[PDB]
Parts: structure tokens; sequence; C-alpha cells
């Protein structure tokens, strides 16, 4: 299955995606530092649960500066907060996003303790203008994860009537030792099974074995002309 | 490579065969692909492919209508070469056989082939054969023209012809309404355990021929009439090719000494010749009976006749014999010695599910109407065997030919195909020829996976987890092979036997205390020998004996008369468990109210080892034991079912259940009577608990807390 990487345009196989993507967001920092924290947060972190409560605590914490610009208790974020390190903390691209909208990594007193602290603390240049950080928090919120499109890899084909004929060897239809011997084999175990006294859950093990092969699928159509249209997804 | 063993199929579908998916995908052909089979006799069919959770990697799934196309039988191999150059045909002719089309006229395209191939876009290839059900009539084709060739896809825009006499089968050709294995519904463990012994020596008799070890040289089938005793025999002859010889005991008996073994030696000579072939006797009994029951020179020299006719079968090479008795002990014993019927099979009563397939059976030729439900017949159907289901079908179509036949009036030689084919049988047909259908094995025991789980059993959670590891671990991992239940009446003891079989798919033996009684009092404690050998033959199985003290109770219980402890039956049933291994897939259970008074016997090392205590619930298991009752019916929200649990402190399951029954009671008939509310209101439960009563006192709970400290 190949599948085209949005970020490059690189044709992938199923097991390049994430690899390929990863780095091409990683680059992208030189470009757009907003933009590549934003699709690293969502893309890198298999968890999206934690991913929407970490971009909503970013939000809140955005929001707070906004309503009270003038008050200094809201230029700082404490990375050691209950809720900054269950939601933020946890997930991957979370401080490059904060560093990429204007918010230095300083120590500084605690309130109650001698031990520094860490925030990130927001600079002038971005406080004094708010909508540079209300347009950043948009365009985080309405992110997705970045994921390689699937190539349909669109194809016709024309059967060939030579792929028909063939003829059998003459010794064929004759069945070997092995054959026979494993027919009759399957024949005693297929009584034995339903002869066998157990519970739902020695029952559910073995038919259980059948359960995970595949995950995607190949399509083909059968047109009026005699064309073969074939096509994945 | 690309070649697989031929297989039953699952789908009845003529067009199509299920593969496996791995050797889909080496064949690199997709759901629905058109391919070729390569059979013997360099012969050719073509279906389509899809795939299942069943069918086994090396295996191919295709029905009789491929197979005999193929002239293919169970067991062969036949190559598979996808198709895809398969294109749209223009027009074919497609004609029926005169086998199945006497008695029927009118216009069979627009009853059978149309709707056949309308939408179906089912491959077609010259000289198939292939069968359309409907009007009660199984009709068959043969194509005999196409206009591209050799095959083709039948669309809406392909021109279907039809015009001719009906083509006379050929003798190389095999009737689709001659009985196979897609006839039988239930006994399928019972077809399975016949393939085993069966079908290896007549599909590769050179295996056997070089060996001096004879295969199995009779099968004794046994069970009520109408089981299929003798359609498993047939059937398995024509799915093999086996000759089928038919004896019973009437068509000899009824001869005159001399001409009457005659003719028995005679049908054994004719089987030879015709090996492989297989003998069925149908009426063992009847043609075998006791020798010490009869002083005629007839049944004792027939009797010889066929005691040396079996031991001939070393040299009649691939002639097996199968018999059909009632009871393997209504037979003269001589036969069910080493060789000779040294194999019985249970065939028994069809169960729920059982009746259910077999009523789908004979419906395959009959148009039903959308609320006609076979699920709720094969319920309702309790007694019957194959035999009246097959009746119950007819009179259900007979009662539907009279009321439409009626309307009708069609008098002549053959009826129109249009007319059968619009009639349809309701639910009302069904239940009219069910008011007048007797069951023949009404008053036989019925065995069968009970309906009863765990989510029926309030409370005693570890004693479900008990009963789980006690079956659970010999299989996972001397394990004991019983379990007895003591303790107060009412408090699940029957529902956890039932409960382990239903989550096991087992089979539930319920033995009461009305059974072991009669079999003391007739002093006819023989029948303990049937009722284990039934528990093996009916494996996996739970042998639930309750009321095991009940004889004890019949001799007075606390006082006595000439007996104590033991007595003829549990000395038989302690007979029986000594030989049981706990390979045999039977796990016995007992109960008892009366634990001290039992035969110490039964509780030795290798026989009932584990002792399970059940006391009355508690509080929370209270709560479960009323809703588990409820879960049938509505209940009303200002119903407060830990209140009630509160109350009823002493009470056991059983006691619990008669105040929902009763609080059911008053709420029907407030209803009624409303018609003449919609729900389970407070009111009826508080009402029921002035006549509820706990019916184990506490005295009664000492008793059986002694006995638990005692084992410890
Ligand atoms: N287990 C079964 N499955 C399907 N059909 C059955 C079964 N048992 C009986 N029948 C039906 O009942 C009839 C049996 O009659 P018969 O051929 O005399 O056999 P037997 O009397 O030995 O059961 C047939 O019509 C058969 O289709
Ligand atoms: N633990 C339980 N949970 C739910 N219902 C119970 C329980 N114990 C007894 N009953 C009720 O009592 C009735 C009789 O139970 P049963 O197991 O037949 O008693 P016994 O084993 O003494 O004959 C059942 O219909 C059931 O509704």
């Amino acid at each position: 299955v190949y599948f085209t990487c949005p970020l490059t345009g690189a044709t992938l196989r199923k097991d390049q995606r994430d690899a390929c993507i990863k780095e091409a967001i990683l680059l992208h920092f030189s470009t757009d530092p907003v933009a590549a924290s934003i699709m690293k947060i969502y893309t890198f972190n298999k968890d999206q649960d934690r991913v929407k409560l970490g971009v909503d605590t970013i939000a809140k914490y955005l929001d707070n500066i906004h309503l009270h610009p003038e008050e200094e208790k809201y230029r700082k974020i404490k990375l050691q907060n209950k809720v900054f390190q269950e939601r933020i903390n946890c997930l991957e691209g979370t401080h490059e996003f904060f560093e990429a909208i204007g918010f230095q990594k300083v120590l500084l007193p605690a309130q109650d303790q001698e031990d520094p602290e860490e925030f990130y603390v927001l600079s002038e240049t971005t406080l004094a203008q708010p909508q540079s950080l209300e347009r950043h928090k948009e365009q985080l919120l309405a992110a997705e994860p970045v994921r390689a499109k699937l190539d349909r890899q669109r194809r016709v084909f024309q059967p060939s009537p030579l792929a028909s004929q063939f003829e059998l060897p003459g010794d064929f239809f004759n069945l070997t030792a092995e054959e026979i011997k494993r027919e009759q084999r399957l024949r005693s175990e297929a009584v034995e099974r339903l002869s066998v006294l157990r519970t739902k859950a020695m029952r559910e093990k073995e038919e259980q074995r059948g359960l995970r092969k595949y995950n995607y699928t190949l399509l083909r159509v059968r047109l009026p002309d005699g064309c073969l249209l074939q096509g994945t997804f | 490579p690309n070649r697989l063993i031929v297989d039953e199929a699952i789908n009845e579908d003529n067009s199509v065969v299920s593969l496996s998916q791995p050797k889909m995908d080496e064949l690199q052909l997709f759901r629905g692909d058109t391919v070729l089979l390569k059979g013997k006799k360099r012969r050719e069919a073509v279906c389509i492919v899809l795939s299942d959770d069943t069918c086994s990697d090396e295996k191919i799934r295709m029905n009789r209508v491929v197979r005999n196309n193929l002239r293919v039988r169970l067991g062969d191999v036949i190559s598979i070469q996808p198709c895809p150059d398969v294109k749209y045909g223009k027009r074919i002719h497609v004609l029926p056989i005169d086998d199945t089309v006497e008695g029927i006229t009118g216009n069979l395209f627009e009853v059978y082939l149309k709707p056949y191939f309308l939408e179906a876009y089912r491959p077609i290839r010259k000289g198939d054969i292939f069968l359309v059900r409907g009007g009660m009539r199984a009709v068959e084709f043969k194509v005999v023209e196409t206009d591209p060739s050799p095959y083709c896809i039948v669309a809406p825009d392909t021109v279907i012809h039809c015009e001719g006499e009906p083509i006379k089968r050929e003798d190389e050709e095999e009737s689709l309404n001659e009985v196979g294995y897609d006839d039988i519904g239930g006994c399928r463990k019972q077809l399975a355990q016949i393939k085993e012994m069966v079908e290896l020596p007549l599909r590769h008799p050179a295996l056997f021929k070089a060996i001096g070890v004879k295969p199995p040289r009779g099968i004794l089938l046994y069970g009520p009439p109408g089981t299929g005793k003798t359609l498993i025999a047939r059937a398995v002859a024509n799915e093999t090719g086996a000759f089928f010889f038919l004896i019973n005991g009437p068509e000899i008996m009824s001869k005159l000494a001399g001409e009457s073994e005659s003719n028995l030696r005679k049908a054994f000579e004719e089987a030879e010749k015709n090996a492989p072939a297989i003998i069925f006797i149908d009426e063992l009994d009847a043609i075998a009976p006791k020798r010490e029951k009869t002083h005629g020179e007839v049944e004792r020299r027939i009797v010889s006749q066929l005691l040396t006719l079996m031991d001939g079968l070393k040299q009649r090479a691939h002639v097996i014999v199968m018999a059909a008795t009632n009871r393997p002990n209504s037979i003269d014993p001589a036969l069910r010695r080493f060789g000779r019927f040294d194999r019985e099979v249970d065939i028994g009563i069809p169960d729920a599910t059982g009746r259910l397939e077999i009523l789908q059976i004979h419906t395959k030729n009959m148009k039903l109407a959308d609320d006609v439900d076979l699920e709720q017949v094969a319920n309702e159907t309790h007694g019957h065997v194959g035999a009246d289901l097959a009746a119950l079908c007819s009179e259900a179509a007979l009662q539907a030919i009279r009321k439409k036949m009626d309307l009708i009036d069609l008098e002549d030689e053959t009826i129109d195909a249009e007319v059968m084919n619009s009639l349809a049988v309701t639910m009302d047909d069904f239940r009219w020829a069910l008011s007048q259908s007797n069951p023949s094995a009404l008053r036989e025991t019925v065995v069968e996976v009970p309906q009863v789980t765990w989510e029926d059993i309030g409370g005693l959670e570890d004693v479900k987890r008990e009963l789980q590891e006690l079956v659970q671990y010999p299989v996972e991992h001397t394990p004991s092979k019983g379990v007895l239940f003591y303790g107060p009446p009412g408090c699940g003891k029957t529902l956890l036997a039932k409960a382990i079989a239903n989550e096991c798919q087992a089979n539930f033996i319920s033995i009461k205390g009305p059974e072991l009684l009669t079999m003391w009092f007739g002093e006819s404690e023989a029948n303990v020998r049937e009722i284990f050998d039934k528990a093996r033959q009916a494996a996996p199985c739970v042998l639930f004996f309750d009321e095991l003290d009940s004889i004890a109770k019949a001799r007075g219980g606390n006082i006595g008369d000439g007996g104590g402890a033991a007595d003829r039956v549990i000395n038989q049933i302690l007979t029986e468990m000594d030989g049981m291994s706990t390979k045999k897939n039977v796990f016995i259970i007992g109960a008892t109210n009366r634990p001290d008074i039992i035969d110490p016997a039964i509780l030795r090392p290798g026989r009932l080892d584990q002792l399970i205590y059940i006391p009355l619930p508690d509080e929370k298991s209270r709560v479960a034991i009323l809703k588990a009752n409820l879960r049938k019916s509505p209940v009303a929200k200002d119903v407060d079912l830990e209140f009630l649990a509160k109350m009823t402190n002493g009470f056991s399951g059983a006691d619990l259940t008669e105040i929902c029954q009763r609080a059911c009671k008053l709420a029907i008939r407030e209803s009624i009577e409303s018609e003449i509310v919609p729900e389970i209101r407070r009111d009826h439960f508080e009402e029921a608990m002035r006549f509820a009563r706990r019916s184990v006192s506490d005295n009664d709970i000492r008793k059986y807390e002694m006995f638990a400290q005692t084992l410890q």
C-alpha cells in the first residue's frame, strides 16, 4: 500500500508514513516555527484525547493574559503546575509552540520557596499586540494530525484469455500419504473438538485467533465494456 | 499448488464456492472474481469465489450442485484457475430435466429461471446442471447452448431462452433430490463420528487392502423412530459412492423357512460383488431378536446366519454393515461382541436448534409468508423428531394448498407452475398443523443444552468461579470429575449445574427424585447403566443427580425399612462412576438437602471429591436475585428492590421468586381488568410480602453449617 506525504510530496509505504511526516515537521521550523510546533503537537502524539486537553489548557493561559494584559501574574505559565504537568508537559511539541509564539523559558523565585521554578514568560514585544497570540491560539485549536494520503493507484487491466488455458498432469488427482493421513487426523480431531467439555473462555481463546489479519482493501470493478478497474482504499 | 480438497459448503448458493483467504491471496483473486474449477474426467465448472472464517486453508467448500458438475466427491482434490476473461453473455438456452418436471406445467422461465438469473450475474457454462427451488417442487435445469463459449456471466441484458421437450437424464448424472449430507439437520456430531469410521475405507479402498487390519465391520445406530437412522446411512452411501443395500426385519421375517435365510445371505453376496458397499439392516431387533425370548426355529436360525455373515466380512473386502435399532439392549447380545457390531452411535432427539434446521431443510421448496417464524415453531415442537417435523411441514402445506386451490380450480393432469409459485404458507397454517400433529417421542427423555446462564443466578459469585475452574483446569493445564452441592433448598443447586452446562454448550441430563424412585421401586436399577451410557454418548454433558437421598426418604428417611444409606440405584451409580475417566468429557454434579444420610462411598477419593456449600443468599445477593427474576418484566421506578431484600432476611432464592411471581399475578390481573397498570408497581410487591414466607428455618441453617464445619 502506497501513500503521499502532504508536506514533501514523497511516495511512501505504510511503515514509512510517520518517519517522513515527523522529519518534515521538525524541518518546517525554519519557515514557520508556530505552524511546525502545531503540526508536532497533533501529529507526534498518538493520544488525541490528551492533545485536545493540552491545546485547550494552552488556549486558556493565552486568554487569561488577553483579558488582563496589564497584570504580570498572567504573563508567566508555571511548568510545575498540576494541570500543566498532566495535560501539556506529557505531550511532544507543546514547549516548542510556547517559544514559537513569544514565550521564554526562565527560572523565577517562588512566592513561598527559595528554589526557583520554571515559567513560560511572554515578552513585551508580543504582549503589546494581543492579536498575534489570538491568531496563534486559533491556528493550534483548529489543527489536526498530519497523515499521509492513501494513493488510490487507479489502474485498468485487460484480462488475457490465455491465462485460463492449462492442462493438469495425469497423476494430479492421486492424493499422497501425507494428504490422506492429514485428512483422517482432521476427522478424528473434529470429532474430539465436538466431544470436549470446556468453558467459554477456552472456546474464545481458539476462535479469536482468526480476527487480526487486515486493515486495507483493494477493490475491482467489472465494467460492461470488458475493462477491469482497480483502486486502493 | 493451486489445488484444494473438496469439503462441505456453508453457503447453499449454487454459483459460489468459499476459499480460505490466504489461498485467495496466493491465487491473487478477489472476493467475487470468477474462476474455473478443474475436476475429474476432464470436466470443469465456473463459479464465483468468496471467503469466510471457517474454511480450512487447504480445502475448498462447494455444495452438491457444483460437485456433481465436476463429478467429484467430498475428499477429492480439484484445481482452481481464475478466469478474469469471462465476458457477459448474449443468449443462453436452458432446458429442464424431465425427472423433475413431471406433473407440473406452465411457464418455467417466469417462475424459475427468470428470478434465478435476474440481477444475479451467475456464471454459466454449457453442460451445467443447476437447481432452482420454488412452488413446492425442486426443478433442475441443464444448459444446452451458450452464444459465448464455453462459459459466460448471465446478466440482466442476457437473453434467456427455454423451448423444447424436457431433457432425459443421462446415466452418469445423479439426481439432486437424492438424500445427501445437506438433508440432515441436527445430530452433526453423530454424522461426524460416522464420517471418521466409514468414509476413509470407502473413498480409499487401497489403504486397507495392503494390511491385515480390518476397519470397523458394523455400526449400530439407535434411538427413537424418525430421527434419521436410515437417512444417515443413505446419505453416507450416496456421498461416498458406495452401493447401498436396504434390508429390514419384516422383509426377512415375512418369508418362509429357507427362503428367509437365503435372502439374507444373498444380499451380503451382492454387496461383495458391488463393493465398496454399505448394508443397512433396519429393525435389527426384529430380524435378530433375543433368542432366549423365542422358541421358533426361524428366529434362532436367522440370528445364527446373521452372526456368520458378519464374521465373513473379513473376506468381503470394503463391505460395511450398519444396523438400526431402538435400543442396544433390545437385540441378541451376540451381535455386540468384539467385531460384528462393536460400535454404537446414539442419534437421540433433535434439540431446539436441530429442529429449526430440520424445518429449514423441509421448507427449502416451500414459499413462506413474512409472518412465518420457524424458530418459534422449533421452540414449540417439543418431543418431535425429524419424521414429525416432515409431517408438520407437509400438513402446513396441505392446509395452505386447500385454502388457495378452492380459488385456483385447476383440475387437470398437471398443475400450473404460476399458481403453485404464488402459494405461500402462513403462520396460521403452521399453527394449525401443530395443533393436529402429535409427537412420536413425547415420553422419551429429551437431552439438550439448557437455556439457563450465569446471569440468571443471583449471588454465588465464588461458586460460579469454582465450577468454571473445575471444568476449565483439566482442559487448559488427578482432577476431580464431580461435585456434590449441599445446603438449604431453593438456593440454586440445579441452576448452577445448568449454567455451567450452558456456558460450555454441553448437554444437560436431569435425573430427578421420581426417576431414582422408579428404578428403586421397580427393581430396574440396570437403567443406571443406560443413564451413564447416555451421558457418555451425549458428551460434552453435565450429568446432574438431584435429590440424591430421595430413595433414602422413600425407605423412611429418619426411620427406615430394610435398608439405610445405600440402595440399588446409588450402588449402580458407584459402579459406573468407577469406570469413567476424566477424559470422557462428562461432569457429574449431585445435589442433596440431607448430606448426612448419603452413602459415604460417593464422597470417597476418585468420585464426588468436591463439595460446595450453598447457603442462603446475603443482602446484596437477594437484590441480585430479585433483579434476575424481574429481568423479563416491566417494573415501575417506585419499586425499591433493596428495601425488599432488607426485609426478606431469611428467604431463599425460591422464596424471592414467589414474591416476584405474586407481584406479577397482581399486576397482570389489574391490566386484564382495566382492558375489560402496564408495569409492576410497589403496591404489587407490598401485597406479595403479606403472603410470602421463608421456607428455611434458622435450625435448618445450623444443620447445614455443622456439616460444612465437619469437612472444612
Ligand atoms: N435428523 C434428521 N434431519 C433431517 N431430516 C430428518 C431427520 N430425521 C428424520 N428426518 C426426516 O424424516 C424422514 C425419516 O423417515 P425414514 O426415511 O423412514 O427414516 P427413519 O425412520 O429411519 O428416521 C425423512 O423424510 C427425513 O428427511
Ligand atoms: N441463586 C438464585 N438466583 C436466582 N433465582 C433462584 C436462586 N436460587 C433459587 N432461585 C429460584 O428458585 C427456583 C428453583 O431453583 P432450583 O435451583 O430448581 O432449586 P432446587 O435446586 O432446590 O430444585 C428457580 O426457579 C429460581 O427462580
